């Protein structure tokens, strides 16, 4: 039939900019990603530097610092370091939480080594028939994060004081 | 004036030590700044003895720079990110069909089982750093600090350049795992080619 | 020495202290003449 | 490196012999130890060859081509086939199948060569395992007659049921890790 | 410019790596850094060869080393490492012909020179690194031709095997006709003559 | 520069 | 419904998207114009048993790109757009990827050699100053 | 036009071209031709950029009013040896007279530095010195 | 022998014993996920290592200029009379100087020991 000797040939359009900026959302194939579960999902920036960066300067900030006694904390702070860094949102990593806390977590890093050399385009079918290409803004490599129990960090750090644990782990888990 | 070549993995052994067989990496900046910092990552010898050692055996530990305790190597993974066992073992070993490297790893994975948090893994990485460490959060945030700038800087120095620093850590343990097997030669000191 | 079949008489070894704990001092004297007169001697050399 | 084959034997010559008697050092270089034979022994290379196997260090790792571990509930379910015809010879008339039989085995397999290098018997070998781990290790032994020696080991019976009421939830080790640790002894230690 | 050429000559990077694809493809790194893997590595160490002996992209300084039992090629532009000259063989005969040498000959006013040789593609650097790759002839016309076969498989040919020694062990005469530590010994004490 | 008996 | 949900119907709909990676020179030609809403054509001939994938530089962009296809079952891949109206949403997902590769051999190395050129012109180097400044 | 039995003579012709073309010294001499063209110029452009500013002066409202300082180096430039003498007057430094004087066999070495000014007045001004 | 991941965690499966059922599980310390075992064999270690080098040599090497080789030895798979031979080239191989054969020409790839 046709199918042995189809000749398909298409016309490329590439706009000058797309309200929607196009991205890569890569899975391990380990993984075992299905989308038939995924009835709501909810992608955002990560707020990590809550433990690392930000509100973790909540309280000596607001403290009451006043006058002289102001300028002289404020000066002491900035040049005691290099003015710690805040939220720069468009920097950071995404977290992906799939069907809310019951599903799974993923969290997508942008790839680091950029594309100097290289571009990389998505074809879509169209009603017009003709390919279009969209550049690739950004790339992202997300990995699942397991909802299972989590050991806490001081318990954990207890456990591994023994690290001759000659009871058998999976109990000791059970435990937790 | 003759050097060791940087930037290359190195695997020796060291009767004295208690690490059967040391694979040790020094790395520079390309050269363009900040002195060369050895990162080596090592196998105990099963010689030592316990009912809970003898079972576990050989335990791989890493020499992270800038931390003073040797840190086992399952959680410098977890460190960088790669929480999950099976993907630690997919950067370490490379073919999943050959039994013997797996049985290698699997001490290594059973000592650090206690950890499953990244989060963690950096909190304990602060705490047996040198340097001292006041909270949790200025714990982790240094070590976080140490991962991406002290240890492997030819891999990467920034750019969220964790995912090559780790395939290149694990092709480090890749290669102590041949020499322990057997399957490569230890290198040696001597060889021009090492010696820039 | 306390295996069968072994002569206790002869049998020696190169290890001086062994030979002071298992055999005393005086035999230590005679061994250690023997173990420095054996390494003068590989070469041919002589010492009074 | 200008010694001579003559010797067949390793030996610290020169300064550094003349450094380690000076300094009388705790541990020589190269310790050795010069035996002369009493008698016959002497006289036959045989006799010397037997003399020579009881005062050379052997262990079960010499003479162990390799160990498996394995789980069978049942003994007389024989997981492996090999196992099964001396199995059921055993328990055709069982011993110490009243206590328990643990489910874990640890099953061992002797290179015939080594064996008889060293002169060794799988019932000496029994024996000597029994007595140095007591009744905690039941050992199963094939007839020298089957072209694969076979030692199966199991966890004591008597441990297996606990022998006590309380049973004590510790389950230190449960069992297969109990074993493992008792391989690694076995093939480290036995001074066969 | 060498990791320009490498993602172009179908290098996959080890971000867009496939964990499993790894085991049956050879690594490349260079300078030290793992790059990516290469699925067809002779085609691609060949390209490399190519490339350094017509001086286009790489440099000649530049030494690329390819481990084929362990399935790593590593490519080394950092600067310290040792190289010296030597002649090439393709099949069994040497790239040096009648014709460079009577270039050669007449340097002057012909401005032929040893770059013209390097460019040509006749002699090439070798460091040690890529010295345990390549197997060498110490004099051509013996070893290249045809004999009772030891190597039909000959690389790299010396220049001659003299230039092994250094300065002052080169004012030796006959060097070859002297027990060793008596060179060594008139290589200490021609740096104490007179002249 | 002898032999594996005499000297290097 | 929320601002953090992500449209689906893409992945619902089962969107078959094809990734390709094309060379510098090609999308810096896109780029120059990137407004008359056409680059070139890309053309599938398939045979019994074999197809081939090309791409024709369109007449005007130049004042053959053949295409080698790569196994995607070790990786899945998908594609998310982030609306500038805060409405994130998924394309399709990647069913298919590709290679663009040059046609010249030789000749293209030229063209390679001029851009690493121009990529060394910002490369700045010690100047020899004839005369001491004062 | 292989070369039978006449190697000896192409070979040393071969080696003839090789220390014509490269001395016996080449290697110290290509290593600090390289250290001076590239390093220097590198090095300068690896350092940061310096970045000053004044710790909240006069106690005002302060809304940025300290002013902010920004110094870039670039464009390394070295001149041929030179000696200044006791007058001052600069003049080359023949290598023989380093010798017998016990003078320093030197060159000088020039910086181009811009400067920016940012008093948050609106308006940002960039004063370059050139060959400092 | 091998080690099974768990599907739910994508972490090392140990093993664990029920005592109701007498039937070996596989399961994640970190997950509840258990597995029944098909292979029933916890640990081996063969003391002896006798592994056969042969799947170990890649047929890559055949392209190795400093390998010699030999034509005397005819390929057994094709036929081909040159064929790189090279010893065992392996740290804790004992005491054996076994020529490891490969067969030379492309995609043949056969290794054999005589
Ligand atoms: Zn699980
Ligand atoms: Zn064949």
């Amino acid at each position: 039939g046709p199918s042995s000797q189809n000749v398909t040939e298409y016309v490329v359009r590439v706009p000058k900019n797309t309200t929607k900026k196009y991205n890569i959302m890569a899975f391990n194939a380990a993984d075992k990603v299905n989308f038939a579960t995924w009835n709501q999902a909810r992608l955002e920036r990560d707020l990590s530097n809550k433990k690392i960066y930000q509100e973790e300067e909540m309280p000596e900030s607001g403290a009451g610092s006043e006058f002289n006694r102001k300028l002289r904390e404020e000066a002491r702070r900035k040049k005691y370091g290099i003015v710690l860094k805040e939220f720069r949102p468009e920097d950071q990593p995404w977290l992906l939480r799939v069907n809310g806390k019951s599903g799974r977590k993923f969290k997508g890093i942008k790839k680091g080594g950029v594309t100097e050399n290289t571009s990389y385009y998505i074809f879509t079918q169209c009603p017009d028939g003709a390919f279009e290409a969209f550049p690739v803004h950004n790339w992202y490599n997300f990995t699942p994060l397991a909802r299972h129990r989590t050991l806490t960090a001081e318990e954990a750090e207890e456990e591994w004081e023994r690290r001759n644990k000659v009871l058998n782990h999976f109990s000791i888990m059970q435990q937790r | 004036q003759e050097k060791m070549a940087t930037n290359t993995v190195y695997v020796f052994a060291k009767k004295d030590s208690k690490y059967a067989y040391t694979g040790e990496c020094r790395s520079c900046l390309e050269n363009s700044s900040r002195p060369t910092s050895t990162i080596w990552v090592s196998m105990l010898a099963r010689g030592g003895q316990g009912a809970k050692k003898s079972a576990i055996g050989q335990r791989i530990v890493a020499t992270l720079p800038y931390i003073k305790q040797e840190v086992p190597i399952i959680i410098v993974f977890r460190a960088l990110g790669f929480v999950s066992d099976r993907d630690i073992l997919e950067h370490i070993i490379y073919d999943f069909e050959d039994p013997e490297m797996m049985e290698m790893v699997k001490p290594s994975l059973d000592e650090a089982f206690v950890i499953q948090e990244q989060n963690v893994a950096l909190n304990f990485i602060g705490s047996r750093g040198a340097k001292p460490g006041v909270t949790k959060e200025k714990r982790i945030k240094y070590a976080k600090e140490v991962l991406q700038k002290e240890m492997l800087p030819h891999v990467g120095v920034s750019d969220f350049c964790e995912t090559k620093k780790a395939y290149f850590l694990g092709y480090m343990v890749h290669r102590l795992l041949l020499a322990a097997l057997g399957r490569r030669e230890l290198d040696d000191r001597d060889h021009y080619g090492n010696k820039r | 020495l306390s295996e069968k079949d072994v002569d206790p008489v002869r049998t020696t070894s190169n290890d001086i202290v062994e030979i002071f704990t298992v055999l005393g001092i005086e035999a230590v004297r005679k061994a250690l003449e023997r173990e420095l007169y054996h390494v003068i001697s590989f070469d041919g050399s002589y010492v009074n | 490196f200008h010694y001579a084959g003559v010797s067949a034997k390793n030996v610290t010559l020169g300064v550094p012999r003349l450094k380690e008697l000076i300094n009388i050092s705790k541990k020589p270089k190269t310790p050795s130890l010069t035996v002369f034979l009493l008698g016959q022994s002497a006289r036959d290379a045989e006799r010397a060859k037997d003399i020579l196997c009881r005062l050379e260090h052997t262990t079960l790792r010499k003479v162990t081509a390799n160990t498996a571990i394995y789980y069978d509930p049942n003994p007389q379910s024989t997981v492996v086939a090999e196992d099964q015809e001396w199995v059921n010879v055993y328990y055709e008339m069982p011993d110490f199948d009243v206590a328990r039989i643990s489910p874990w085995l640890l099953r061992v397999e002797l290179d015939r060569k080594h064996m008889t290098d060293r002169k060794l018997t799988m019932e000496q070998i029994a024996e000597k395992i029994n007595a140095g781990f007591g009744d905690d290790l039941n050992c199963i032994f094939n007839d020298d007659n089957a072209e694969k020696l076979v030692l199966r080991i199991r966890i004591m019976n008597s441990d297996e049921n606990k022998m006590q009421e309380e049973e004590e939830v510790v389950d230190k080790m449960d069992d297969d890790v109990f074993l493992r640790c008792i391989e690694s002894n076995m093939l480290t230690d036995m001074t066969l | 410019p060498i990791l320009e050429f490498l993602e172009e000559w179908s290098m996959e990077n080890l971000e867009e790596i496939s964990p499993a694809a790894i085991a049956d493809a050879t690594k490349i790194f260079v300078n030290g850094c793992w790059v990516g893997i290469h699925k067809d590595p002779e085609q691609l160490m060949n390209t490399l060869r190519k490339l350094r002996r017509q001086m286009d992209i790489i440099v000649s300084e530049v030494s690329m080393i390819r481990d084929i039992r362990e399935r790593e090629i590593r490519i080394y532009t950092d600067a310290g490492r040792i190289c010296r000259p030597l002649l090439i063989v393709e099949k069994q005969k040497l790239l040096l012909k009648k014709r460079h040498i009577d270039q050669l000959k007449e340097r002057e006013y012909n401005n032929y020179s040893w770059q013209d040789l390097v460019a040509s593609g006749v002699v090439e650097y070798i460091d040690t690194l890529e010295e345990e790759t390549v197997m060498l002839a110490m004099t051509p016309d013996d070893l290249q031709e045809k004999e009772v076969a030891y190597c039909s498989t000959y690389t790299h040919c010396e220049i001659h095997p003299s230039m092994i020694l250094g300065v002052c062990a080169s004012i030796i005469p006959f060097p070859d006709h002297n027990q060793s530590p008596r060179n060594t010994y008139q290589s200490a004490m021609g740096k104490q003559a007179m002249g | 520069i002898w032999g594996i008996g005499c000297n290097p | 419904a929320e601002r953090g949900e992500l449209d689906l119907t893409g992945a619902k709909q089962n969107t078959g998207v094809w990734l390709v990676k094309v060379p510098k020179y090609l999308s810096q030609q896109w780029a120059k114009a990137s407004g008359r809403g056409e680059v070139g054509k890309l053309r599938i001939a398939k045979t019994q048993g074999r197809t081939e994938v090309s791409f024709t530089l369109n007449e005007d962009l130049a004042n053959e790109h053949p295409f080698v296809l790569q196994s995607v079952g070790g990786q899945t891949l998908t594609v998310f757009t982030e609306s500038s109206s805060d409405k994130l949403s998924l394309e399709g997902i990647v069913v298919q990827r590709a290679e663009c590769r040059p046609a010249a051999s030789e000749n293209y190395m030229r063209l390679k050699r001029l851009q690493i050129e121009e990529s060394s012109k910002p490369v700045r180097l010690s100047q020899q100053l004839d005369k001491v400044v004062t | 036009e292989i070369t039978p039995d006449l190697w000896q003579e192409a070979c040393w012709i071969v080696i003839s071209s090789y220390f014509d073309e490269k001395g016996l010294v080449r290697q110290q001499l290509d290593s600090f031709d390289e250290f001076i063209q590239m390093s220097v110029q590198r090095i300068v452009e690896d350092a940061p950029p310096i970045d000053l500013q004044a710790e909240a002066q006069h106690a005002s409202g302060e809304v940025e009013e300290p002013p902010r300082y920004l110094l870039k180096f670039e464009q390394i430039y070295l001149s041929k040896p030179t000696h200044w003498e006791r007058d001052g007057a600069p003049s080359p430094m023949m290598p023989n007279e380093a010798r017998l004087r016990n003078l320093t066999y030197s060159a000088p070495l020039y910086v181009d530095i811009t400067k920016t000014v940012i008093k948050e007045g609106e308006e940002q001004l960039q004063t370059q010195h050139q060959k400092t | 022998v091998g080690i099974r991941f768990c599907q739910e965690c994508n972490n090392m499966l140990y093993p664990k014993e029920d005592k109701e059922n007498r039937i070996l599980l596989y399961a994640c310390r970190n997950c509840d996920y258990q597995q029944e075992a098909d292979n029933s064999c916890i640990y081996v270690n063969k003391i002896t290592h006798e592994v056969d080098e042969l799947t170990q040599i890649i047929a890559d090497v055949s392209q190795d200029p400093t390998l010699p080789r030999t034509e005397d030895h005819p390929c057994q798979k094709c036929g081909h009379k040159e064929a790189v031979f090279f010893q065992s080239h392996s740290a804790r191989a004992e005491d054996a100087m076994r020529l490891y054969y490969v067969c030379t020409a492309p995609h043949c790839g056969h290794r054999w020991t005589e």
